[PDB]
């Protein structure tokens, strides 16, 4: 029991954290959607405008309503991934937001 | 992965203004908290000097 006992308090932990990186996420969010379409008009061999960012922080995600397709069955695949995938992911998230706060402790070490 | 290293450096002055739009709404928003603060206290230290002047009349009278 005390295995899965242990997994109810890594969930705990991935949902602190998943608040402690909540605005890095959303600023993400926005500007990787930007980069799918930019992308497209680059691989193409054309010119990317202005138009193409119009087709489509926390405002501009509802203001934005292009729903696009892989990005979106990529988020199902990390929500259905393992706790253990998604606890890693939790870390690596929180590292790369405050990642001043890293540089910090490791000079002070 | 070429494409996409490209990408982030044609759409880094997007971010900037992400960032910077972000820090500027904060300031507003702490701005206007400490605002509401000197109204109170303004507010709540007429109410002391009205009633001490209803009483130096009082003692007038």
């Amino acid at each position: 029991f005390l295995w899965m006992l242990g997994q109810a308090l890594v969930d705990e932990l991935t949902r602190w954290l998943q608040e402690f990186t909540r605005h890095h996420g959303t600023m993400s969010d926005v500007l990787r959607a930007e980069r799918y379409l930019l992308t497209q008009e680059l691989l193409q061999g054309g010119e990317v405008h202005r138009g193409v960012l119009d087709q489509l922080a926390s405002e501009l995600l509802l203001d934005r309503r292009l729903r696009i397709p892989e990005l979106e069955e990529a988020e199902l695949f990390a929500e259905g991934q393992g706790r253990a995938l998604r606890l890693l992911r939790a870390v690596y998230q929180c590292v790369a937001a405050h990642s001043e706060l890293l540089c910090y402790f490791i000079i002070i070490l | 992965v070429r494409a996409d290293l490209q990408a982030t450096a044609l759409l880094a002055s997007r971010g900037f203004a992400l960032y910077n739009a972000a820090n500027l709404k904060s300031i507003d928003f702490h701005r206007r908290i400490e605002e509401k603060s000197l109204a109170q206290l303004k507010r709540q230290m007429e109410r002391i000097r009205a009633k001490q002047e209803k009483h130096r009349q009082g003692r007038v009278d």
